[PDB]
């Protein structure tokens, strides 16, 4: 059961996520992310640190990047 | 071969291991052990199948991964071996581990940016080419997004749990794997990736060479489980779905089991390893 989409401007980055099991894009570039199985997520710029939804990984990716460009 | 404390080694053993690992990077060896990390962390799922994390095989899969690297080192120089980081006592960031003449320090503030070592971008020994996003400079800010690497006692705790893993045998398990993982308990290795930050906090970790030290110690602690649970071994031990049981073989090697993999001494020893007691 999948979590809601979001759409929103987190430190002057768009961020997106939708179910797809799930699609995250920063800036319109995919994000990997993986959900564990107690439901948090990681994403692959913080793959060692649960957070719980999709878009605190988003969120956090953002702040990992500081303003760098998502590579596909 | 003998894996030493990364704390206790020579100058003259320091120099030459940074030296092999620089010649791997040269060579364009090194970046393609970033890339088979990271492409097996992005595929290892706790609802399907999983081989390097989050599975009773993380640490026979590490524990080949880093052979292979080993190997590679000792084509380069014969003398080095991997060291390993004890980080519940070489736990600041003014450990000897992280000075200019071994893996170099923090980043600075601004970027992340490691600006001494021999790994510093600054050097144009060390592009970070195997990448998630732009940037080319190694990265790090020790102890930055979690305060403290485990303790002594937050260990002792994780290798005194008997069984070696439980179904589901994913990042929900209890048993030692999956607490010496980190996703249950107090955490052990994955909060000092977290710890360390840059490269290290994601799936292209190996891209900073602490990595194969980390996992060097997380690799001594599975040994020093052992010789407190002689009567435990490996499980599960035959048709689990998505999971590698003890005789069948993992990806990428195909070639290896767990079962070929759970007594290091076939292949190397430590400085100091504790006999089975009580
Ligand atoms: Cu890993
Ligand atoms: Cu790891
Ligand atoms: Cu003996
Ligand atoms: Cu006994
Ligand atoms: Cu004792």
């Amino acid at each position: 059961a999948a979590p809601e989409s979001f759409d929103e401007v987190y430190k002057g980055r768009r961020i997106q996520g939708r179910p797809a099991g799930y699609e995250v894009f920063v800036d319109g570039v995919q994000l990997q992310v993986m959900r564990n199985a107690d439901g948090s997520w990681i994403s692959v710029v913080s793959h060692y640190d649960p957070v719980p939804t999709p878009r605190a990984a988003a969120r956090a990716a953002v702040d990992e990047l500081q303003g760098a460009p998502l590579l596909p | 071969t003998v894996r030493k404390n990364q704390a206790t080694l020579t100058a003259d053993e320091k120099r030459r291991f940074v030296a092999a690992v620089l010649e791997l990077k040269r060579s364009g060896r090194y970046d393609e052990f970033v890339r088979t990390h990271n492409e097996f962390i992005m595929s290892d799922t706790d609802s399907g199948e999983r081989t390097g994390h989050r599975s009773p095989s993380f640490l026979p899969w590490h524990r080949r991964f880093l052979l292979d690297f080993e190997q590679a080192l000792q084509s380069v120089d014969s003398s080095v071996t991997l060291p390993y980081w004890d980080w519940s006592a070489d736990r600041t960031v003014r450990a000897s581990l992280w000075a200019p003449d071994f893996l170099g320090g923090t980043g600075r503030s601004t970027d992340g940016r490691v600006m001494d070592g021999p790994f510093a971008a600054s050097t144009g020994n060390w592009p970070i080419n195997v990448r998630v996003d732009s940037r080319t400079y190694l990265r790090r800010s020790l102890g930055g997004s979690v305060a403290e690497l485990p303790t002594r006692a937050e260990v002792e705790s994780v290798l005194a749990i008997s069984a070696y893993d439980l179904p589901p045998y994913n990042s929900a398990s209890e048993g030692f794997r999956n607490h010496l993982e980190g996703w249950r308990g107090v955490n052990l290795h994955n909060r000092v990736h977290v710890w360390v930050g840059g490269q290290m906090a994601t799936g292209v970790s190996p891209n900073d060479p602490v990595f194969w030290l980390h996992h060097a110690y997380v690799d001594k602690l599975w040994a020093e489980w052992q010789r407190r649970h002689p009567d435990s071994a490996y499980v599960p031990t035959g048709g689990t779905p998505d999971v590698v049981d003890l005789n069948e073989t993992m990806k990428p090697w195909n070639t290896v089991r767990p079962a070929d993999l759970l007594d290091h001494t076939a292949y190397y020893t430590f400085d100091a390893l504790e006999h089975h007691h009580h």
